[PDB]
């Protein structure tokens, strides 16, 4: 029974190989597109964090020539 | 009276234009604390 | 068989990848989640 229950579980068991041919092909392509918006996620993301910095390093001057001003 | 005097330094201190002077800086920092929070506010909006 | 391994390697890096990504967003936006706290307790200050 083990045998049996292991036969028949086998994802593509019951399935024709073409149709994951194009599964597969469709996977790879969203794949490409899915990377693509992780670029503009990320680039965007950096694009945020040195606005950050640049926040941060305008603050800090702030600060400094303040504190020193007296 | 003299030897009251005498040990406490605070009193003698205490016994113009310093404070005035105090304020302002006090209030510049603040003024300026104010300036970079609303620029922070500002930018961090985005 | 060659093309079932195929398959399951396809799945493992493909929900590793996925796994990674989402782990980025929700940094990224707890982060930016801070800052906003951060920006309100600021103003509050003021």
């Amino acid at each position: 029974r083990q045998i049996n229950k292991l036969i028949d579980s086998l994802p593509g068991v019951d399935v024709s190989a073409e149709e994951q041919l194009r599964k597969i092909d469709m996977l790879q392509k969203k794949l490409v597109e899915v990377e693509d918006e992780k670029i503009e996620a990320i680039k965007k993301k950096e694009k945020l964090l040195r606005h950050v910095d640049s926040l941060i390093e305008d603050f800090v001057d702030g600060i400094a020539n303040s504190k020193k001003s007296t | 009276c003299k030897s009251l005097i005498s040990e406490n330094e605070d009193t003698k201190d205490l016994l113009p234009s310093e404070w005035q002077d105090i304020i302002h800086q006090r209030e510049q920092e603040l003024q300026i604390k104010r300036d970079v929070l609303d620029d922070l506010y500002r930018k961090l909006q985005r | 068989q060659s093309r079932e391994s195929l398959i399951m390697l396809l799945e493992e890096q493909l929900e590793y990848k996925r796994g990674e990504i989402r782990e980025i967003e929700q940094v990224c936006k707890q982060v930016h989640d801070k800052l906003t706290s951060i920006q309100d307790t600021l103003r509050t200050g003021s």
